């Protein structure tokens, strides 16, 4: 039932601090410009949905569209992958982008 | 502070 | 420097699957302070930032009276929409609205803002003089001659001058140690390769705020305006944020490339070479 122009949200994954095997950090999707704002955001542990994901409350830019920041405490590992899942109604299937400690 | 008035379209 | 208070709303119909949801929150600059969500179960203005915890029950009450009052206006606002568009009630549909204030570094009054959005785009918004409005089209313009008739804009003229900003400063004194703040952006380079023939350089800028910067890449001097990948700025967690900009570069060629980095923390801009 969407209204309105449509935006694709644009996603980012990454941590709060540079990563470090075995030390504590928090593990961040940042989704931005999207509209409308109905949205469902989780982070993954590998392929695994991570059950206690905090975010922000919902709020917008300038132009209008939303952004939100979905986020949990996590220690990264060697074998550990992470990723952030996003599903919006201009997205055709949900989209899995993978955590890379270099972006 | 929040608005004190808000009104009707 | 200048500084803003702001607060954000958001109604959202959801047709079938309950009544709308309104969501508001308040920032100082880019720090939220406070938040209101209709679905969430306290039914209170709640405290977000560590210096607005202070206020007493009374601001917390009176702060929680209007934005429940906002949340029900809004609410039957999408009603009214939906009758000056004729459109479906099977629709989804949202109202956004965004009001608050500048100050200068005296704190003197800078701009007010009272403005709407209808499904993502301009409905009406109060002009800068804080006496007329914009309607962005025929259905604002049925509620801009209600507004005028009942005086609207002199009732949000007097809270964007006087309480808007009597609270901002009043925020502003509360959170100094934390709102007066800058923070530089740490800068380093990272280096990726494509191919044999082409790596990525990545100019990173981490833990600054407030949020406003600018990354620029240059080739021999001169802006790479559009080999450029920006991303939107992010949020860290911690109150800063980041932001990395990139180029792809030949191989060998690592050299000819610099970084350039605005903020206002920093005394001059930077420079970065890899």
């Amino acid at each position: 039932g969407s209204s309105g122009i449509q935006r694709t949200p644009k996603i980012q994954v990454y941590s709060r601090h540079p990563a470090e095997n075995g030390k504590s950090n928090f593990l961040n999707c940042y989704v931005s410009g999207f509209h409308p704002s109905d949205i469902e955001v989780d982070l993954l542990k590998n392929g695994e949905r991570i059950e206690k994901v905090e975010h922000s409350d919902l709020s917008f830019s300038k132009d209008w569209s939303f952004y939100l920041l979905y986020y949990t405490e996590f220690t990264p590992t060697e074998k550990d992958e992470y990723a952030c899942r996003v599903n919006h109604v201009t997205l055709s299937q949900p989209k899995i982008v993978k955590w890379d400690r270099d972006m | 502070q929040y608005i004190k008035w808000p009104w009707y379209i | 420097g200048s500084h803003s208070m702001r607060y954000f709303s958001t109604s959202v119909s959801r047709p079938g699957r309950g009544e709308p949801r309104f969501i508001a929150v308040g920032y100082v600059d880019d720090t939220q302070f406070v938040r209101f969500d209709s679905d969430a179960a306290s039914q209170r203005m709640e405290p977000r930032a560590p210096w607005i915890e202070q206020e007493g029950p009374e601001y917390w009450d009176e702060e929680t009276g209007k934005v429940k009052a906002h949340s029900q206006t809004d609410r039957e606002n999408l009603r009214i929409a939906l009758r000056y568009y004729n459109q479906s009630e099977a629709g989804s549909h949202t109202l956004q609205m965004m009001f608050g204030c500048d100050v200068g570094s005296d704190g003197r009054f800078l701009r007010g803002y009272h403005q709407y959005a209808y499904d993502g785009k301009d409905y009406i918004a109060l002009k800068e003089d804080l006496r007329s409005w914009t309607a962005a089209d025929m259905a604002a313009q049925i509620t801009k001659r209600k507004w005028e008739a009942a005086h609207v804009a002199e009732q949000q003229r007097a809270y964007l001058e006087g309480t808007c900003v009597d609270g901002l400063r009043r925020y502003l004194e509360n959170g100094k140690e934390t709102l007066q703040r800058t923070d530089p952006p740490k800068t380093h380079m990272t280096h990726h390769p494509i191919s044999d023939h082409e790596a990525t350089l990545r100019c990173w800028a981490l833990g600054f705020y407030p949020a406003e910067i600018t990354l620029t890449w240059q080739r021999d001097g001169e802006d790479q305006t559009q080999d450029t990948e920006l991303v939107e700025t992010r949020p860290a967690g911690d109150g800063t944020f980041q932001k990395w900009a990139a180029v792809v570069v030949p191989s060998g060629e690592e050299q000819r490339y610099t970084c350039h980095v605005q903020h206002e923390g920093l005394p001059k801009p930077l420079t970065l070479r890899w």
